[PDB]
């Protein structure tokens, strides 16, 4: 097989991995929905013993293997070999949730291109009645149903969802978000068709953009006036609600969906070379600058909140409360509004999302078909391209009900739902047998010698007892509370609630499944048919 | 509410100019659109432009744009209508509507007692 | 520009029957599921009134006599059975962007 060749473009694709506009969406999200203060202090250990033990493992096994993700368990345990099904209906729902944001942040994008942004004030084709967000000398009155032009631009412009009454009405089509998507299937599978050359080539492009973009983001907003109150609601210790009741599981949730272990991207990207003497110091780097990235955009996004709070002249706990996941396209397009050197800063900011998600997304489905093809080598040897645009076919009439539906609903279900209790198994279950089933002596007793250091006294007790003791707690917990879901004044009915527990509960039954398949296809006593099918090859 | 007036009769003189005010009030006008048509005696309706006040926004169209300019007042909520080279063809009545909200389909619901520029 | 054309020029509809008024054009002015479309009265020496909101709903303080439907292209103007004040010649407006033109006009009597 091939190898990535030099050290620096891998390391550049696993840091580029790691910084996601997805963790940028939900970690700042769900800060401010707990509490904002009350969402740091419980989460530096939870995100340091669910990302660095399992990024450690995972990519000390694939350098070690080099054998895919889905082929690299049958010489490990072939019982579990339905996780690579499991993972790929994961990385199809997640590239399925992914493609809609995709879609509005290229939206948003165009629309910006004019030289008056359609934020500073609401035109023809917005209600003017409820737009009434404009910072005057005292003249203004709000009241329980006052909006934002950037809200009624995320309502009723880029969703239309005052055309759906919930996810039980149909909504009406919308050509320019497919004739979006549709370019975004090309471009991304121009991009894939290549190879694994132009993989490792394309992210060195991509790479420092978005950084210092954030960097003159995070200096520009840092210098409006309100930048005090965003940074003390954000920096509160409040040890009165994180017991029990608190936001700890949306928390590692949240730091899971961002590291990104057993999403099968880090045994593709091991699967290449070997990575001598660098493997814990690559994942060690690579989980910092996350967290670092993760803690800066939370830093900004609180800033930008507060500042917009004391020039509204309002609390901070207030603005935005039933909002979603529209919370970065409101604030950040008022701040832009405001601020007076537009139509520069929007277009930058907008650049950062698309190549971010662009380099996400597709580190994601080469992640799963770069698996597939070494599970399938009738298919490896010359079906790649074909295989590849079949994957893209299968994945754009995935995302064309999400996305024609023209209703963030379904969008929300998928985030709350795919990414959670289903990843959150397969995590558990792949931990437990590379820690119980597989010998953990004979795991290390060779990549010990192949980094140079010891990995004892530290993961020799984290991979067996505490890592999945916190993974079981977490799907514990997740499983016990009913997940409630609200947006834009809606509740989530019972209905809605049934059909994303099957979906969540079906999302993983593969593994299961595929156990049954295997001791009734297995001839013999139980005894002897489970001590003779898990042999590690 | 209904309190959309304007000013009086003026005289048309070939080569000249007049202001008409439209002095609006009861709503936020800062927010909505404001509306002028062109109505001739015994025709029918010329839509002329309209302006948003509070932001200066202004479309003009249907050859109205070279002789016909919009200019509005948020001290004195007052909307003017700047005309030049007035002639027996344009020389007709003219109103002042105010269009609804975006639900509503922005339509004019509020209208003026009108102003016969003769 | 986007142009309206309105037909029958004429309506000499006796009292106590229904009558249609039709505002056709190159647009499908449906956008965001709003019908872009206004209907007026016009009486002689009387400003314009609004009648119906957005082609779908009745103005504010109009008689539940006045109706409109229609999308996409076609427009119907369906009127109850009026008396002998409710005749004035009726206009349609096209308010999609980016410019704003007014339609023909009807000439309905008795
Ligand atoms: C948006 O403007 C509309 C008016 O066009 C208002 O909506 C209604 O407001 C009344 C008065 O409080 C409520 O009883 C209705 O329930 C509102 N409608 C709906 C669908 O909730 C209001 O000013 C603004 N907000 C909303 C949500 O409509
Ligand atoms: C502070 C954060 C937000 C911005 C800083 C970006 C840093 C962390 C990123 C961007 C460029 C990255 C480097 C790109 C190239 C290489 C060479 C390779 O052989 C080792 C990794 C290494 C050295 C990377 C280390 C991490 C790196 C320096
Ligand atoms: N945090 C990276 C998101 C992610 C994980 N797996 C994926 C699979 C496909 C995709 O489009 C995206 C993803
Ligand atoms: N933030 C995790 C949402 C959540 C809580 N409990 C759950 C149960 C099932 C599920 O699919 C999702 C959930
Ligand atoms: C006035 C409308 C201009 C529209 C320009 C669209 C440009 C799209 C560029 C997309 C790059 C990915
Ligand atoms: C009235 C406009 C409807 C537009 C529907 C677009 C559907 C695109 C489907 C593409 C499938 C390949
Ligand atoms: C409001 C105007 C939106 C224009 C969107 C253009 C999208 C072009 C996509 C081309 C795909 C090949
Ligand atoms: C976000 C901060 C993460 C810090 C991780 C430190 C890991 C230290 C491991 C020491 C092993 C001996
Ligand atoms: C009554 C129609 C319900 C449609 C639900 C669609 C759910 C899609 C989940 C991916
Ligand atoms: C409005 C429902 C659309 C479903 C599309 C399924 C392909
Ligand atoms: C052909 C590859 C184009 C990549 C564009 C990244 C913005
Ligand atoms: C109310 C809790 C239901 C748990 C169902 C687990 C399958
Ligand atoms: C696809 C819709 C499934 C509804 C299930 C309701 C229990
Ligand atoms: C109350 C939760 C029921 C879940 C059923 C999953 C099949
Ligand atoms: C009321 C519980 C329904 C479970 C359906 C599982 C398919
Ligand atoms: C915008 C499409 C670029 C293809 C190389
Ligand atoms: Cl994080």
């Amino acid at each position: 097989r091939e190898t990535w060749g030099k050290k620096v473009d891998f390391l550049l694709s696993v840091i580029g991995y790691a910084v996601d506009l997805g963790n940028v969406w939900r970690f700042p999200y769900i800060c401010y929905q707990n509490g904002g203060g009350a969402f740091l202090l419980p989460y530096t250990i939870m995100a340091i013993f669910g990302g660095i033990p399992l990024f450690y493992m995972e990519l000390a096994l694939g350098q070690y293997h080099r054998n895919g993700c889905i082929s690299i368990w049958r010489k490990i345990c072939p019982i579990f070999k339905g996780i690579g099904y499991a993972i790929c209906i994961i990385a199809f729902y997640i590239a399925s949730y992914y493609n809609t944001i995709m879609a509005w942040a290229l939206y948003y994008l165009i629309s910006s291109f004019t030289d008056q942004l359609p934020w500073t004030s609401c035109k023809n084709s917005w209600n003017t009645g409820n737009c009434t967000n404009y910072f005057s000398e005292d003249n203004i009155t709000w009241t329980l149903h006052s909006t934002s032009p950037a809200e009624e631009f995320y309502t009723r412009h880029v969703l239309q969802i005052h055309r759906s009454k919930g996810l039980q009405d149909l909504g009406g089509i919308s050509w320019q978000l497919a004739l979006c998507i549709m370019l975004i299937f090309t471009v991304i599978y121009f991009s894939i068709w290549k190879g694994v050359k132009t993989s490792g080539k394309v992210v060195w492009v991509t790479a420092t953009f978005p950084y210092i973009i954030l960097s003159v983001l995070l200096v520009r907003g840092a210098t409006l006036p309100g930048a005090w109150r965003g940074v003390l609601f954000y920096l509160k210790p409040n040890w009165q609600k994180l017991l029990e009741t608190g936001v700890w599981i949306d928390a590692a949730a949240q730091i899971f969906f961002s590291l990104g272990p057993g999403f099968g991207v880090l045994l593709a990207f091991a699967s290449y070379n070997k990575f001598n003497n660098n493997c814990y110091q690559d994942a060690l780097v690579t989980s910092v600058v996350n967290c670092m990235t993760s803690f800066v955009s939370g830093f900004v996004i609180f800033t930008v909140l507060g500042y917009m709070a004391e020039m509204r002249n309002e609390d901070v706990s207030e603005v935005a409360k039933d909002a979603g996941p529209s919370l970065l396209f409101i604030t950040y397009a008022e701040a832009i509004a405001n601020m007076p050197a537009s139509t520069f800063f929007a277009i930058i900011f907008f650049l950062m999302l698309i190549t971010l998600g662009l380099d996400s997304t597709f580190a994601g489905l080469e992640g799963v078909i770069t698996a597939v093809l070494d599970e399938f080598p009738h298919v490896w040897a010359k079906r790649r391209e074909r295989f590849v645009l079949a994957v893209v076919i299968t994945c754009f009439f995935g995302s064309l009900v999400t996305l024609t539906f023209g209703g963030a609903y379904v969008v929300k279900l998928l985030e709350e739902y795919a990414t959670g209790p289903a990843v959150l198994t397969v995590a558990l279950i792949e931990a437990v047998a590379v820690s119980w089933f597989y010998g953990i002596t004979q795991f290390c007793r060779d990549v010990k010698e192949m980094l140079g250091f010891s990995p004892g006294w530290f993961w020799r007790i984290c991979w067996v007892a505490i890592s999945p003791l916190f993974l079981l707690f977490i799907i514990c917990s997740f499983l016990m509370s009913p997940p409630q879901l609200r947006l834009f004044q809606y509740n989530y009915p019972y209905w809605s609630i049934i059909l994303g527990y099957c979906i969540g509960t079906s999302s993983f039954i593969c593994i299961p499944t595929y156990i049954a398949y295997r001791l009734i296809i297995t001839p013999g006593t139980f005894k002897e048919r489970i001590i003779k099918s898990i042999t590690p090859e | 509410q209904v309190q959309l007036q304007q000013s009086g009769p003026e005289l048309v003189k070939l080569g000249a100019s007049v202001r008409i005010s439209c002095k609006a009030s009861g709503y936020r006008f800062s927010y909505s659109w404001m509306n002028w048509v062109k109505q001739r005696p015994g025709k029918g309706l010329e839509w002329i432009g309209r302006i948003y006040p509070g932001d200066g926004d202004t479309k003009y169209s249907g050859k109205f744009k070279g002789k016909a300019t919009l200019t509005a007042d948020k001290s004195s909520s007052t909307v003017y209508m700047q005309l030049s080279s007035l002639t027996s063809e344009d020389s007709a009545v003219y109103f002042c509507a105010r269009s609804a909200y975006g639900s509503e389909g922005f339509a004019m619901d509020y209208w003026g007692q009108g102003t016969s520029v003769t | 520009d986007i142009v309206l054309t309105q037909s029958p020029a004429s309506l000499a509809v006796s009292l106590g029957q229904r009558a249609t008024i039709s505002c056709r054009a190159s647009e499908s002015v449906d956008n965001y599921g709003i019908s872009f479309l206004n209907w007026f009265q016009q009486k002689p020496g009387q400003p314009p009134k609004l009648l119906i909101y957005a082609a779908s709903n009745q103005g504010s303080g109009v008689p539940a006599r006045f109706s409109g439907s229609g999308s996409g292209t076609y427009f119907s103007l369906n009127i109850h059975p009026m008396e002998e004040d409710d005749t004035a010649v009726y206009f349609c407006q096209q308010t999609k962007g980016v410019s704003w033109t007014f339609g023909g006009g009807t000439k309905v009597e008795i």
